[PDB]
Formats: structure tokens, C-alpha cells, sequence
RNA sequence: ACCAUCUAGUAGCUGGUUCCUGCCGAAGUUUCCCUAGGAUAGCAGAAGCUCGUAUCAGUUUUAU
RNA sequence: CACGGACCAAGGAGUCUAACGUCUAUGCGAGUGUUUGGGUGUAAAACCCAUACGCGUAAUGAAAGUGAACGUAGGUUGGGGCCUCGCAAGAGGUGCACAAUCGACCGAUCCUGAGGAUGGAUUUGAGUAAGAGCAUAGCUGUUGGGACCCGAAAG
């Protein structure tokens, strides 16, 4: 009630709970999904052989 | 702005705190010394002049004699049970009139009166 | 005196550009 | 008796 | 040639980072623009009325089209309807969520988005005038 | 003495910064870091009965 | 759906009721805000001094 | 003082609960509103407006939504 | 003539103006109100739309 | 050329305030600002708030006055992007913001007589053409305050 939830708006005048800007705050998972997996290219070594 | 020499004059309201507190001590002491009665008396409906603003409805000094009178007692009786009582105030609307006849019956019976002695 | 003198110079440099 | 300033 | 956002949200790098990585690892142009858009300052990010968004979904075959913004979507009140479609947008206002809502529509936000297109399929770019405001 | 002493903050950001600082409680991480001995806790948040 | 936690005792025993969270903790967390509201709300107690 | 009103801000005045039941009379002297104004068209619902001025382009635009206005004294 | 305040008076001015490193980096000039006091351009940057393309060059050559 | 420099310790110079403005950051969003005030309190702290008020949400004219959709809010040239075909070039549809042009509507405009009347020549107002604003924090420029510091013949 001190703060309002999704049932309870807020019990207060003309204010409400804040709203996320990103659903999820774990961007490894984001990354790791299927959709994203099958839409990106192969990665390279992630240290360029010293040619020359 | 500052043809002047304000700067000797610069009044800063530090003292918001301590006088917002000393109010309410004052209005705590108030009470006390008016325990059975309301720190304030009762005030009727009005309407406001000023076109700009005739929308609005907003309280008043006192009633009317004719309110009053309306209102099944007297002025000078009226003000020693707290009803302000206005001796200039003309009445010149109807709707106003029955209101404020009306908000004086229900205050003259919500309100009780302990013996004179 | 110095800051006297040096005073008196500049005044006469200020007046021989504008004069 | 007048309306107070401020919510309850 | 920008390197990083001057914004300081948590969230706000985050998104950042993952559309970054994003346009690395597929190179697709909506991933590059939305990127673009995201550096954007407030002044130069202006918001996208919900009436602008009905505007583009009653286009030619836009209704099947997602709706995407990069600023900050607005409730209008000049239309008591609004096409049943998907909106995304960084953040949703109250009225304009409540409206979305109320017309069958959703409002997922831009992860969300990546995630359902991460090529940027289907998808749809708008941005609220500049030159307006002043 | 007229020097801006009092800063004006609005209403709702003070209600969100509220809001966040009573959500990093439950985190259980940054709890940690703010130099509280809650390792020993049996869980967080922690909630005790009424009679308390 | 929302987590529950068990109301533990004043001896530290569980008890078997449990309440749901608020969701006051699901609101984003914003340490850049806090920090700039913190700033400027602990001014509001200073006391003014001059020479 | 003469403040002026949109067609389109005019049912915004209604309460929300109301204006979905409804899609009336509206009283724009309390909302702080003299003269009222047209932009747009309203959708074709009959509304009653009680104004002190309205304006003859936005009176068409009132009348072609079956709407009629009512004059103060 | 002296004593204390307005007065810490009045500037076209003499004197001075405090720790470190990296990057970029000038003009010393045109125009125009008919001027002594600058109004405007250009040289250096800052932000965005486009463009990374065939946009250009203190350079040379050919037809008229 | 000259102004200062015998030496050392301390002190000592772009600091504050009111208004306006760009930029950056946060909050809400056609709304926005709670703190002039009231409730409340662990008492200049912190947390809430009725009604009004500052700004915008629409302008115009020396003035009473009037007040922005014929159109899918307008046609074309384009235009970040999206869709179809194209295993690439490339072809087609869509067209965000945005630039140009020809248009529509609001204040006035000079006449045009259907009694202040219909349209046009067209001018013009940063006007509308689906609003883009309001609150706080920071660097920053101008104005007045002693205003980067000491110092000028004095009433």
C-alpha cells in the first residue's frame, strides 16, 4: 500500500511505480539466446596471430 | 534591478522551520486555552467577485444579518457560539443565501452548548 | 620616481597613438 | 471547520 | 564517429552494449542505425506521438510492420483509436501504455525487440520532428 | 549568508531514488559491498513477525 | 508470479506463513540517480554561515 | 482573460471511465476555459458544451457532429 | 586646517594574477554603418542531417 | 632601454548573488513544478498534500474582434530504414525525420455589393498542417551588484 504494486495503483495522488526500460538485466542470457545464436556469424580467436 | 544599495537589505527566510514550528506551538497553546471550541470560527460560502475567478466558490468573513436571522437566531448570540456574523455584507443571490442557510442549521445542531454556569 | 616614471612613459606612448 | 490545507 | 554514449544509466550501456554487439556480429543496417540513434542527446532524441505511430501503421502495408522508436512515446488525445499493433520503444508513458494496451497492442522494450528480430526483420524506424522544437 | 544553501529536488525523482534504494536491499550483493556482516543472515529480505 | 519469504521468528525460527514481495524490489535500480538525489537532499540540512 | 479551448482537448475534460461508456453535457467554465476553439473534428457523438464564446468555424465542426451549445446569463 | 561615514567613489589606466600532463590550434585580415568606441565576414573548433561516395585540388595538358 | 627583485616563514588574488541563453545529465510528459503554506515527525532532518498560482498546451492586429481538415492532413522530386523479387549487380512497393517546389486552412490585408456581402490579385504573422513541452543538477557567455586584487585630482 506505501507503494502500489499492479493491483493496488498507488495510493497516493498522481504517482506510480517506475518502469523498466529493459525487461531483462542479464545481457549474457540475451546473447546466448536461440534466435540471436542462429542470426550471427562464426567469432574469430580473439587474439590476432602476430604476422609479420 | 540594482540601481540600489539592497544588498544591505537581503532578507533570507532561514527561519521557515522555526516559525512553521512556532505556529503550530501557537496554534497547540490555542487549543489548549480553546479546547471545547474549534480554533476557528465558522465561516459561510461565497461566491467570488472578479469574473476571472466568479467560477470558484470560497469562503467568507461572516453571515449576513438576514442570514442569521434565516437561520432561526441572533447576530449577537450568534457570534458568542463562534458563527461570524458580517454587518456590511449584502446578500443578493438566492442559491447563495439557501446554502448558507442550510450550512448554519446543521452547524446550530452539530454543535453543543454546556451550561452558562 | 619608477612607477611614476613608468606611468609617464605609457601616458606618452597612449598619446603618440592616439595623437 | 474550514477545510484544512494539505490532506489528511 | 562516436564512441560512447554520454548518458550515465546502468541501463542505458547495457542496451548500448548489446545493440553493439549486435551490428558487430551481423552487420545489418538496423542494428547500425538504431545504435546511431541511441547516442543521441535528449534535444536530438524528440518523442514520437502515438497518433505519428498510427499515422505509419495505417500506411500501405505497414500494419503488419513493428513499430519501433528510439525516443520516448507519447499519448495522444486527437485519436480515440489505435490499430492493433506491437510498439517498442525505450521507455512507455502512462497514458501512451494505457492506450496501447487498452487497443490490443503490446509494449516491449528494445531487448525485448532484438531478441524477436535480431536482424531488425519486420521491423520499423521512427523518429518525432526536430526542427519543431526549438 | 545568501548563499544557495537548500537544494529544490523534485517530488518524483526523490520517490524513485526511494524506490531504487529500497530495491538494493533485496539484491543481496550490494549489501555485501556496503560493509554489512549479512552472511550469517538466513535470508534477504529479511522479514520478522508483527511482534517485533 | 512473485517470490515468497518465510517471516522468521524472534528466536530466528522460520515460521510457516510467508508473504509475498511487494514489488517496491523490482523497480530499476539507478545508482547514477540516487547518487545525484543524495547530493542535493543532504544540503537541505546545512546551516547558513557568513564572516 | 479569455482562455481557449481545443475541439480536440474538449473531451479530454470527460472522465476517462465515462468517455469509453460514452464513445453529455460539459461544463468548460469550471475547467478554466472561455472561449472554445476547433482544430479537428470530433468524432460524430452528440456533446453539449457550455462555453461564453465559441467559435463559428468550430460551431460547424460542433454541429456536424450533431453537438450543440449553450450560452451562459 | 583637522577628525568619522556616503566611499572598498569615479578608469580611456601603472603593477600583479597560484598544481601537473596529452591533443588540437589560430588571425596579425576582407566587407559594410559616412569614424573616437565596434557592427559584419574569414582563419580555428563544437553538435546533427546526409555522404563515403567520384566531393574535391595553391598542379599540368588539349578544343573554343 | 624601463618597472620590481637583500633573503626567508605565513597571508594573497576569475569567489557569491538576480535575470536571460546554448550545451550536457536526470525526472514527468500535454502536461509539468510538492516544500507561499498544512499534515507529520526520531524535531532547521525526513515523508505526504487540498486549493490556487509560474510556463506551455494556438495565434493575430494601433482596435472592438476573429481564430487554423475538400483531400488517407496534401501532390511531386528525393530521403536513414522496412518488404517482395533478385544466390550479386540490380528491379519494384513503402516511405521516418529532413531539403526543395506546387497546394489547403486561421488574424489582418485592397477591392470586388450577395445590405458589410461572394472571390480574387496577392502581401504578411517564426501561424496550423497531427502538440513537445515543464521541473532539478553541472560546465559555460552577457548584464548590475565591491565583481580577478591594491591604487587617481575629490563633493
Amino acid at each position: 500500500q506505501v507503494w502500489g504494486s499492479e493491483t493496488v495503483a498507488s495510493s497516493k495522488v498522481g504517482y506510480t511505480l517506475p518502469s523498466h526500460i529493459i525487461s531483462t538485466s542479464d545481457v549474457t542470457r540475451i546473447i546466448n539466446s536461440s534466435e540471436i545464436q542462429s542470426a550471427i556469424r562464426p567469432a574469430g580467436q580473439a587474439t590476432q596471430k602476430r604476422t609479420h | 534591478h540594482f540601481r540600489k544599495h539592497w544588498q544591505e537589505r537581503v532578507k533570507v527566510h532561514f527561519d521557515q522551520a522555526g516559525k512553521k514550528v512556532s505556529r503550530r506551538n501557537a496554534r497547540a497553546t490555542r487549543a489548549a486555552k480553546i479546547a471545547p471550541r474549534p480554533l476557528d470560527l465558522l465561516r459561510p460560502v461565497v461566491r467570488a467577485p472578479t469574473v476571472k475567478y466568479n467560477r470558484k466558490v470560497r469562503a467568507g468573513r461572516g453571515f449576513t444579518l438576514a442570514e442569521v436571522k434565516a437561520a432561526g437566531l441572533t447576530a449577537a448570540y450568534a457570534r458568542t457560539i463562534g458563527i461570524a456574523v458580517d454587518h456590511r455584507r449584502q446578500n443578493r443571490n438566492q442559491e447563495i443565501f439557501d446554502a448558507n442557510v442550510q450550512r448554519l442549521k446543521e452547524y446550530q445542531s452539530k454543535i453543543i452548548v454546556f451550561p452558562r454556569n | 620616481d619608477g612607477v611614476m616614471k613608468n606611468e609617464q612613459r605609457a601616458l606618452r606612448r597612449i598619446a603618440k597613438k592616439h595623437h | 471547520l474550514q477545510t484544512p490545507a494539505g490532506g489528511k | 564517429h562516436r564512441t560512447a554514449p554520454k548518458s550515465d544509466n546502468v541501463y542505458l550501456k547495457l542496451l548500448v552494449k548489446l545493440y553493439t554487439f549486435l551490428a558487430r556480429r551481423t552487420d545489418a543496417p538496423f542494428n547500425k542505425v538504431v545504435l546511431k540513434a541511441l547516442f543521441l542527446s535528449k534535444i536530438n532524441r524528440p518523442p514520437v506521438s502515438v497518433s505519428r505511430i498510427a499515422r505509419a501503421l495505417k500506411q500501405e502495408g505497414a500494419a503488419n510492420k513493428t513499430v519501433v522508436v528510439v525516443g520516448t512515446v507519447t499519448d495522444d488525445a486527437r485519436i480515440f483509436e489505435f490499430p492493433k499493433t506491437t510498439v517498442a520503444a525505450l521507455r512507455f508513458t502512462a497514458g501512451a501504455r494505457a492506450k496501447i494496451v487498452k487497443a490490443g497492442g503490446e509494449c516491449i522494450t528494445l531487448d525485448q525487440l532484438a531478441v524477436r528480430a535480431p536482424k531488425g526483420q519486420n521491423t520499423l524506424i521512427l523518429r518525432g520532428p526536430r526542427n519543431s522544437r526549438e | 549568508t545568501w548563499r544557495k544553501w537548500n537544494v529544490k529536488v523534485n517530488h518524483n525523482e526523490k520517490r524513485y531514488a526511494t524506490a531504487s534504494a529500497i530495491a538494493a536491499t533485496a539484491v543481496a550483493s550490494l549489501v555485501l559491498a556496503r560493509g554489512h556482516r549479512v552472511e550469517k543472515i538466513p535470508e534477504i529480505p529479511l522479514v520478522v513477525s508483527t511482534d517485533l | 508470479s512473485r517470490p515468497q519469504v518465510t517471516v522468521h521468528s524472534l528466536t530466528g525460527e522460520a515460521t510457516a506463513n510467508a508473504l509475498p514481495l511487494p514489488a517496491v524490489f523490482s523497480a530499476p535500480i539507478r545508482p547514477d540517480i540516487v547518487h545525484t538525489v543524495f547530493t542535493s537532499v543532504n544540503k537541505n540540512k546545512r546551516q547558513a554561515y557568513a564572516v | 482573460w479569455k482562455p481557449v479551448l481545443n475541439l480536440d482537448k474538449l473531451w479530454t475534460l470527460i472522465p476517462e471511465d465515462k468517455r469509453d461508456q460514452y464513445l453529455p453535457v460539459i461544463d468548460t467554465l469550471a475547467a478554466g476555459y472561455g472561449k472554445i476553439l476547433g482544430k479537428g473534428r470530433i468524432p460524430n457523438v452528440p456533446v453539449i458544451v457550455k462555453a461564453r464564446f465559441v467559435s463559428k468555424l468550430a460551431e460547424e465542426k460542433i454541429r456536424a457532429a450533431g453537438g450543440v451549445v449553450e450560452l451562459i446569463a
